[PDB]
């Protein structure tokens, strides 16, 4: 319920990740990944990251993964390797649905899950901070500083992107 | 509360609308009916082959181009900064480099993709 | 002639007519005649939460002013 | 850095953003501006070795400020005992709990 | 490692203004300049003392200094207040641009009444 | 009562889409000196009903080499996204007053390409496969101009809040400030929505029926409904963006009159274009976008970023 | 001279697009420096009070800061409403 | 590839490494690593042979994975400390996290599996850049964060680097694979002393730089890639084979040659740090490098392998290359032991 | 530490395993790589938004625009492999060997 709503979105995020990480068909893996891409935005939205949340929709859901479909349409291994095609992918998918189900139950009971880090299984809502942001959206003012203080990053990010296009055509030119 | 509720309503509306478009018409498909249509003639076995480079080349250029435009969404709030001169110079830089990437891509064939 | 297409598009204008009227009137009706007080920033939101708590009935849209103070 | 060119010529490239108590847009604060400012001024002109132990108090306080581990554990133990008690019907929450 | 000292609820039972948001916004301009001295004292304490518990005495003063600002206008033209804050309340964003006539009528009294 | 309002929004649009087939059929016929549907009911008013319930009663044949789960998910995404396109619209008072509605508008519109890619792959035929691949290739080329146009257009607005567009155009239409972009935005909307000359995605004459080359009966309407729903929404989006209307708070009725009347005019000129121009070609489709559209959009964006600074006319972010 | 005018006009004969974009982008960068309103733009941008102007501790001998938000002392923006 | 394009691609690769060494912010450190990666692949693609494509693909997958894995070390350190400054970080798991993340870029542990194969596929000039310049950037981070490292974890990674790097070298015919295995072995020597004193980690770097420039550009001048192909070079230009055997002996570390200077100082440092078993074992494994070093020296100039009658044309013509900085390279790479106390300049 | 942070951290770790545990389609491998960064992009937003590190709202885009750059390289290498070999298999991508 809405008590632990962000508990939910985080959960489909994990199962969405287990989807493509289980190495299913690249389109199906794309389907599982974009599902995780879709649900992950809600996690950021719940924290007030509307601008950041909307971007991953734009340049990662409607961005990177669209051209991924081209290579899948270009690869086209002679038979679909959808989940029914192989049995290891089922085992990979089935497995990846266990331990995260195990530790949430581990975290829901006593909350003292010590996997690598100590972790609290308390409700997602707690770690939020109380305080008005006035009229300036904190997310917006942070990003807009791109052109105020992020001068140095802008040059390096731009220069690499320019070098990004010079390499891509050069490697793909095939001599 | 309302946002995914609005998202929820549309998906059910779509799913039932195809559901009563699927079970209602009393599906009566045969083997030849479900056979692929290829201009009325025999398919020779295909749709599993690579397609050169032009479709891939434009996709990557679009992806790279989409990434730079991603860098320049925050401009409407950027104009509200205190130091416009730095912001004016910096935003102009992204656009001219966006131009330069297009400029090189144009000059070295590029957008005239392979055939 | 072209007066025969107007019956088609006049219905069209009526179709797009409905969503505007509904969301306008439901906002008016639910929020006691006034429009839905939008909160694009946290300031406007905590303005409303003050109104909801200060109304004495736990609805923000119920506005009640100088009749209270003494 | 390995070659602190920034210090030599004095052009700020990245350090404007390395910590959250520096200048921020519209002069709005971070969550732990008060704590990290205290830790920073504690560990200035001291050295990494000495500041590890001498300014320990300012550190774990600042770490607790942004992690909020023991505070969350404090609330968890408060809540855990509550449901371990009210379910037995030993104490009833007052009206202000329920509004 | 100590006590989070909190004031007792006794000193927190201070008179609170009971007016809708639009009432504050409509008279905000005519409230800020005319009750500045206690407002500045309280908010100076907030930024200087840096602790909420230190400015409790001033916290009730501004609230009190709000009430005697919100009382004479009742003994004066409260009627132009009514429709002015009503018209402002109608606006979704409480924009002054739409309702300027009632603003003029409200401004006309306080130029002479108080 | 938030729920009844939702059906008050999605139901009329679906009925609007059905009637859009009739008016387009008649108007396109009238350009061709024909009459269009006038036998089925008075002036063909019941033709949308006749077409709708005939296709529903036609079996939804699934192709032999199709992933049924893959075949079905694509219409669900396509139709739901098209109906979701209207939830932030500033129709009197916007339903979902998302402060970043324009980004939400663009992200959902860009997510529509997954229906095109998935439909082509699930059909599993060479004709459908290359039909879809070029379809998305046409699709993915243009929204970069869409984003650039909006960034330049919205720059003088103040933010990405769609409701703020009303107060920006309170005096004059926003087209007058950016009419080079207005035609820039308009043409790109046809390419996104895949109408002639940008119909090579479907190409009735030369690509049979594009990605709908096989897609039949039951779920075919979903792409057809989603396609035509986008036509109104894109024209509605253009209507608010450039052809703004005055909005009296005490009478939202009036601005609805102006917004509605404009958006049929914008849809009418859509199929007006269809009934006049030859269909484009894949290479010209890319060449026109990347050679004569992208450079112009860049410069105009450069013109419109610096314009508020050189005139001290930056807009408030609120 | 002769080549430049011929080349520019000749280019405008085949391609009118990029010469138009180059001209617009050419304008888009110079006049921002030459405009007299950019200083006005940053002045009004600084004039917007997003945050509270926290009061300053009055200890005497700062006459510039007013003691009331009506006194003539302090910054004034009578240009702004005219601007 | 157009020389102007080639020059720019190298220019960014150099700047990307330069960016890493000059950034006080963790994000910028990552920026340098990725944009250095972003321009490394096309250089490996200059020849564009199917072997190169296999090499470049292998190189990109491991480097991108290591760089992406590097982000969590930054993020986790961020999460537990909120500090983007590149300093002594505050999480053992994050400290552990990056140590293998950077190690994969250097290729010391089993991570090293990409180092040989990528060098084999790509051209001699590209291998020279990959094995010399592309090792400064990962080392730069380790030098700055040396104070936070777990001693046990890093010493192990160094150990298997010299251990496996030297051990497999006995079974390499292709000179390119020999050089990479030598590189992995030399990687361990610098990395071992890294937690103790960073001064001679650098000293090992420039010195190890000198031979690898010396050897590779000698090999390029020889235009030979295999042991047998190298053997025939005695007939054409016996002098070059003579200098190569000097460097081969020097890179092996025999005194008074230059290559002994690093190892000697390395042993001295950890001996001061009470670690005396650790230096001894690396010295024992140092002879493993010397063996195939001798085998190449035996094949190159110490003996005289048979030649081919087609070598007679090579006598008539001459080399058109300019081998810039080759003269001073080998001299600085074979006799600099008397100038050892100059290492205090690095401090 | 909040339960959600496990979900992204474990999402990365299982994404990391899929990147390393291969199969026969390095196309699928690239999916785990870009999913890998998506968790990195997602998680980075949580801390920065939570702690109000306003100027640090920078890097989620910066990390995005650079992780997206590797897609350009990775996918370009994909078609290069799928041209000298035709397919995107990984077992056949062993021509180096010696
Ligand atoms: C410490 C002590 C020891 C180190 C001392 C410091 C010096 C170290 C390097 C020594 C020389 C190395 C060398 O060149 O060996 C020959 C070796 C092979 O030379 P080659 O046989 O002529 O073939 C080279 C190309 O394949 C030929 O390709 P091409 O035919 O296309 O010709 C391209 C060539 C020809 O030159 C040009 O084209 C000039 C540029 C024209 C266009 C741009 C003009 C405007 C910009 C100019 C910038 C200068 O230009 C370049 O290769 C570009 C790189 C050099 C110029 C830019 C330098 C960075 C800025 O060089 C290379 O392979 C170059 C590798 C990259 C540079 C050296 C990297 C290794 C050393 C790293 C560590 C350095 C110390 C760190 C501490
Ligand atoms: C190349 C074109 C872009 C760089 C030069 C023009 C912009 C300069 C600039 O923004 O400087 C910011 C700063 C100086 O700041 P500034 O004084 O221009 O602006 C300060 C603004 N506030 C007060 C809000 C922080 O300089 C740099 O970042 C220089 C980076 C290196 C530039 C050269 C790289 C080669
Ligand atoms: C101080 C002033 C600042 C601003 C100054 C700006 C410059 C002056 C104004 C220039 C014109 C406006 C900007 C450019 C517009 C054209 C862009 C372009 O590429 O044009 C050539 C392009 C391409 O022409 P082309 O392909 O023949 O030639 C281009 C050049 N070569 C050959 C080198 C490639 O024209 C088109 O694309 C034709 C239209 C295609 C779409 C088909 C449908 C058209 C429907 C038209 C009717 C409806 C219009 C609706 C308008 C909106 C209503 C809301
Ligand atoms: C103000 C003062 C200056 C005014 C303008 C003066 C200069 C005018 C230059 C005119 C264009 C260059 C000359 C020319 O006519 O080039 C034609 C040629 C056509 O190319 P194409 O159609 O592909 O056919 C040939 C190749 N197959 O063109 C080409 O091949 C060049 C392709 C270049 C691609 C990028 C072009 C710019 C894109 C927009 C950049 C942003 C806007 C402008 C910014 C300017 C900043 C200074
Ligand atoms: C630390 C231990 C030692 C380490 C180094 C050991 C190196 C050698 C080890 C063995 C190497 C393998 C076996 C021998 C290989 C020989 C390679 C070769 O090319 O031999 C043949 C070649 C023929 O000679 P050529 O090249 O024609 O040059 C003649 C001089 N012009 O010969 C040559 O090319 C050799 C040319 C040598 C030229 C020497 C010039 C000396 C000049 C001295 C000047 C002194 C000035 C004094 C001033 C005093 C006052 C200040």
């Amino acid at each position: 319920m809405t008590m632990y709503i962000a508990f939910i979105l985080s959960t489909i995020f994990v199962i969405g990740f287990v989807g493509f990480s289980s190495k299913p068909s690249p389109i199906y893996g794309g389907l599982g990944l974009i599902v995780s891409g879709g649900v992950g935005c809600g996690i950021v939205l719940n924290f007030g990251g509307s601008f950041l949340g909307l971007m991953v929709f734009l340049i990662y859901l409607g961005g990177m993964l669209v051209v991924f479909g081209y290579t899948t349409a270009m690869a086209t291994e002679m038979y679909p390797e959808v989940w029914v095609s192989n049995k290891t992918v089922f085992g990979a998918f089935v497995s990846g649905l266990m331990m995260e189900f195990c530790m949430v139950y581990y975290a829901l009971k006593e909350e003292e899950v010590e996997i690598i880090f100590k972790f609290n299984g308390l409700g997602d809502w707690v770690i939020y901070d109380t305080g008005d942001s006035g009229f300036f959206s904190e997310e917006a003012m942070g990003i807009a500083a791109l052109y105020s203080y992020g001068t140095w990053l802008v040059i390096v990010t731009g220069w690499s992107l320019l070098i990004g296009v010079v390499v891509i055509m050069e490697i793909t030119r095939g001599n | 509360m309302n946002i995914m509720l609005t998202l929820l309503t549309n998906v059910t509306l779509a799913s039932l609308l195809v559901l009563i478009a699927f079970w209602l018409p009393q599906l009566n498909a045969y083997s030849e009916k479900t056979s692929p249509y290829e201009c009325g003639f025999d398919p020779m076995g295909s749709a599993r082959l690579p397609f050169s480079m032009k479709f891939f080349l434009v996709a990557i250029t679009f992806l790279l181009f989409d990434l730079e435009i991603a860098l320049l969404l925050p401009l409407p709030w950027a104009s509200q900064t205190n130091n416009l001169k730095t912001m004016l110079t910096m935003a102009l830089f992204l656009l001219i480099l966006l131009a330069a990437s297009l400029a090189y891509e144009w000059t070295q064939k590029g957008l005239e993709w392979a055939e | 002639m072209w007066f025969e297409i107007l019956p088609g598009i006049a219905v069209m204008a009526a179709c797009l007519f409905i969503p505007g009227m509904a969301t306008a009137h439901i906002h008016k009706f639910t929020n006691g005649g006034k429009e839905k007080r939008v909160a694009h920033f946290s300031y406007q939101w905590n303005l409303m939460e003050r109104d909801r708590c200060i109304s004495g009935v736990n609805r923000y849209h119920v506005t009640k002013g100088l009749e209270n103070i003494d | 850095p390995f070659f602190d060119v920034q210090k030599r010529l004095g052009l700020d490239l990245d350090r404007w953003m390395t910590i959250q108590s520096a200048e921020q847009p519209h002069k709005i604060p971070g969550r732990c501006h008060a704590f990290e400012k205290e830790w920073i001024e504690c560990a200035h002109g001291i050295g990494g070795i000495r500041a590890e132990k001498e300014c320990k108090i300012e550190f774990d306080d600042f770490v607790e400020c942004l992690l909020r581990q023991k505070t969350m554990k404090r609330l968890s133990a408060i809540k855990r005992q509550r449901d371990k008690l009210i379910k037995e019907g030993k104490y009833t929450p007052p009206p202000h709990h329920l509004g | 490692p100590g006590i989070v000292e909190l004031p007792t609820l006794e000193d927190l039972k201070v008179q609170e203004v009971k007016v809708s948001s639009s009432v504050l916004k409509a008279a905000a301009h005519h409230y800020g300049a005319q009750c500045d001295k206690p407002n500045k004292e309280f908010m100076l304490c907030r930024w200087e003392e840096k602790d909420p518990r230190r400015c409790l005495e001033e916290g009730k003063l501004v609230n009190q200094c709000a009430l005697d600002f919100f009382r004479q206008i009742k003994r004066h033209c409260a009627e132009p207040f009514t429709e002015y804050w009503t018209c402002i309340d109608y606006s979704g964003l409480q924009l002054f641009r739409h309702c300027r006539k009632q603003q003029a009528k409200f401004d006309e009294c306080v130029l002479d009444k108080l | 009562m938030f729920m009844i309002n939702i059906l008050s929004l999605i139901i009329p649009i679906l009925l609007a889409v059905a009637f859009l087939t009739l008016v387009e059929r008649k108007v396109l016929g009238y350009m061709q000196l024909r009459k269009g549907p006038n036998v089925v009911g008075p002036y063909g008013l019941l033709q949308p009903i006749a077409d709708a319930l005939k296709l529903v009663t036609k079996e939804p044949l699934r192709p032999g080499t199709s992933s049924i789960s893959m075949f079905i998910i694509a219409p669900i995404l396509g139709l739901s996204l098209a109906l979701t396109m209207w939830v932030p619209l500033p129709m009197p008072y916007p339903l979902i007053n998302m402060n970043l509605g324009v980004l939400f508008m663009l992200a959902m519109s860009s997510l529509a390409v997954y229906s095109i890619l998935w439909s082509g792959w699930a059909s599993n035929s060479k004709y459908a496969l290359i039909g879809a691949l070029r379809a998305v290739a046409q699709t993915i080329s243009y929204e970069v101009t869409l984003a650039i146009i909006l960034l330049s257009v919205l720059l003088m607005n103040g933010s990405y809040t769609l409701s703020t567009l009303i107060t920006t155009q309170e005096h004059i239409w926003m087209i007058f400030t950016s009419w080079p972009l207005a035609m820039m935005w308009f043409i790109s909307t046809l390419a996104e929505t895949n109408r002639a000359p940008f119909d090579l995605t479907e190409g009735e004459s030369e690509l049979v029926s594009g990605f709908n080359v096989e897609y039949a009966a039951g779920p075919f309407a979903m792409f057809f409904m989603a396609e035509y729903a986008n036509i109104i929404m894109m024209n509605a989006f253009t209507a608010i963006l450039f052809l703004g209307a005055s909005h009296d708070p005490h009478t939202p009725e009036l601005y609805t009159i102006n917004f509605v009347l404009k958006t049929l005019a914008l849809t009418i000129t859509f199929l007006w274009i269809r009934a006049s121009y030859p269909r484009f070609r894949y290479d010209q489709l890319m060449h026109l976008l990347w050679k004569s559209f992208l450079p112009l959009t860049l410069a105009l964006c450069m013109w419109h970023i610096s314009l508020p600074i050189m005139t001290a006319s930056i807009p408030p972010q609120s | 001279a002769g080549r430049i005018a011929s080349f520019l006009k000749n280019a405008w004969a085949k391609e009118p697009v990029l010469v138009a974009s180059f001209a617009i982008g050419g304008l888009a960068i110079i006049l921002p420096s030459l405009s007299p309103y950019t200083n006005y733009a940053i002045r009004i941008n600084r004039a917007t009070p997003y945050n509270y102007p926290v009061p300053l501790r009055d200890d005497g001998n700062m006459p510039d800061v007013p003691s009331h938000p009506q006194d003539p002392q302090g910054p004034s923006l009578e240009w702004l409403k005219n601007l | 590839m157009n020389p102007i394009i080639y020059t720019t691609l190298i220019m960014t690769v150099m700047s990307g490494t330069m960016l890493v060494m000059i950034s006080s912010h963790w994000l910028l450190i990552w920026i340098g690593f990725e944009m250095n990666l972003l321009a490394m692949i096309p250089v490996l693609m200059k020849n564009f042979n199917p072997r190169a494509t296999e090499a470049a693909t292998k190189y990109f997958l491991t480097q991108a994975t290591a760089s992406m894995m590097l982000m969590m070390a930054i993020i986790i350190n961020l999460l537990y400390s909120g500090q983007w400054t590149i300093t002594k970080m505050f999480n053992p798991v994050a400290m552990t996290m990056m140590t293998m993340a950077l190690a994969m870029k250097l290729g010391l542990s089993p991570f090293h599996f990409w180092v040989p194969e990528v060098t084999q596929g790509i051209s001699l000039q590209a291998g020279l850049l990959l094995l010399t310049w592309q090792k400064l950037a990962p080392l730069s981070v380790l030098c700055q964060i040396s104070q936070s490292i777990n001693p046990n974890l890093m010493l192990t990674m160094a150990m298997l680097s010299i251990l496996i790097g030297g051990w497999g070298g006995l079974n390499q015919t292709q000179l390119r694979k020999i050089m990479a295995y030598s590189s992995i072995a030399h990687m361990g020597w610098m990395t071992a002393v890294l937690p103790y004193n960073t001064t001679m980690t650098i000293l090992n770097l420039l010195i190890y730089i000198t031979m690898t420039l010396a050897m590779f550009m000698l090999l390029i001048h020889s235009s030979a890639t295999t042991t047998l192909s190298l053997s025939h070079t005695w007939n054409k230009m016996p002098v070059i084979t003579s200098l190569m055997m000097v460097t081969l002996l020097s890179m092996g570390g025999l005194p008074p040659l230059s290559g002994f200077m690093p190892k000697w100082m390395i042993i001295q440092e950890m001996t001061k740090n009470e670690s005396i078993i650790m230096p001894t074992l690396m010295a024992m494994t140092a002879l493993l490098n010397l063996y195939f070093y001798m085998r190449l020296a035996y094949s190159s100039s110490l003996t005289m392998f048979p030649s081919t009658n087609n070598m007679k044309m090579k006598w008539q013509f001459e080399h058109t290359k300019q081998m810039k900085l080759l003269p001073t390279m080998i001299v600085l790479s074979t006799l600099v032991l008397p100038m050892t106390p100059a290492l205090s300049s690095l401090n | 530490m909040p339960l959600v942070y496990m979900n992204i951290i474990m999402a990365f770790a299982i994404a990391l395993a899929g990147l390393l545990m291969y199969r026969s389609h390095l196309m699928s491998s690239l999916l785990c790589l870009e999913g890998m960064m998506l968790s990195l992009f997602i998680m980075s937003t949580l801390i920065i938004l939570n702690t109000h590190f306003t100027l640090a709202n920078m890097m989620p885009i910066i990390l995005l625009v650079f992780a997206a750059c590797e897609a350009a390289l990775g996918l370009s290498l994909l078609v290069m492999v799928s041209n000298t070999y035709g397919t995107d298999y990984v077992q056949n991508l062993n021509l180096l060997q010696c």
